């Protein structure tokens, strides 16, 4: 199978282009990589802001390539003061097994694709996540992001073990927006979070009354 | 690498369902019910996945129609043809050739697609 390098791509708007690498990690078969780019809704766009090429590209075993994401002059159209989300997606083109009576199973990768006007790059070191608030109500928190970035939750716990291993429905706030998400009640939240990396950092929360912020 | 990659799914190697030698005549609701277990190893599950290809007219859901008129390969969650499936960790699902119709079928070999989408969180 084709694999990716990571699991969401983070768009420099300072930048028209960037790579994404990718490697046919199967050991006996060459495999055909179609690449594209969808919408918010997860709506394939053929014609732009984010264009992604070779559409198409063969890989030996073993063999790695990239894929290049690039920008198209309409991208100035997007908001500059907030993230735009779109999703890179890269299906495998197995070879055609020589067994009939088969069921062919084509495997594909969907993440993530933010957009990231220049307007508010950010820092290497930089941790916008943890301007995250937390407000208590029946049920769970009512999770607060006023930052011009997407974040993704996915875990929040009454420790750090839990925030990080605790069963919870992951829940991606868009940029200056906020949304409500079942949880037992807890004296010092923890909530974990999928980075630009990939990582996945646990922050800590001091509650004053129903709102609690990061230490 | 700096980028925590994605999973890698059943060491990288092909995924096919093979039904064998067998007559595309069949009573599709109890047959070669061929289940498939294939494997994720993440680095660190936050992972969905969507199955997708060509379906065959009717009011079936979960069914991917093939290289024959009037035959297919429905699919199931799990082992077991209870289930559907509406077109580290494991993940398992069933397909059984489905015929929608009597009468002669041309052909007595098949070949199908579908494509399995892992979208990460």
């Amino acid at each position: 199978a084709v694999s990716l390098d990571r699991t969401r791509a983070v768009f420099d708007g300072s930048e028209k282009s960037m790579t994404l690498d990718i490697s046919n990690d199967n050991k006996q078969l060459p495999y055909l990589a179609q690449a594209w780019i969808e919408n918010e809704n997860q709506e394939k766009i053929i014609t732009g802001p984010v264009i992604a090429t070779p559409p198409v590209q063969r890989l030996e075993p073993g063999a790695k390539s990239m894929v290049r994401l690039s920008t198209t002059p309409d991208i100035s159209k997007l908001p500059q003061d907030r993230e735009s989300l779109f999703y890179f997606n890269l299906r495998e083109i197995p070879p055609r097994s020589e067994k009939a009576n088969v069921l062919q199973i084509a495997l594909q990768t969907k993440i993530k694709l933010f957009y990231r006007p220049a307007a508010i790059k950010t820092r290497p070191n930089e941790v916008w996540q943890d301007q995250l608030i937390l407000n208590k109500v029946s049920g769970g928190y009512r999770i607060e992001n006023p930052t011009p970035y997407y974040v993704t939750v996915i875990g929040l716990g009454g420790s750090e073990k839990q925030a990080e291993e605790g069963e919870f429905e992951t829940v991606m706030l868009s940029p200056r927006s906020e949304q409500t998400v079942k949880s037992a009640n807890y004296n010092t939240p923890y909530l974990s979070y999928i980075n630009d990396y990939g990582g996945r950092p646990v922050l800590s929360f001091i509650c004053n009354g129903s709102r609690c912020s990061v230490k | 690498n700096v980028y925590i990659p994605p999973c890698t799914i059943n060491n990288g190697q092909n995924i096919v369902v093979d039904f064998g030698n067998i007559n595309p005549e069949h009573v599709d609701n109890s047959r070669g019910e061929v289940t498939k277990t294939i494997s994720i190893s993440c680095p660190y599950g936050s992972l969905w996945i969507k199955v997708t290809g060509n379906t065959m007219g009717g009011g079936q859901n979960n069914v991917l129609a093939t290289n024959i008129t009037h035959f297919g390969i429905a699919l199931y969650q799990g082992k077991g043809m209870s289930t559907p499936l509406t077109l580290r960790s494991t993940f398992t699902f069933t397909s059984v050739p489905f015929r929608n119709g009597s009468g002669i079928l041309n052909g007595g070999d098949f070949r199908t697609t579908a494509s399995m989408s892992m979208i990460y969180n």
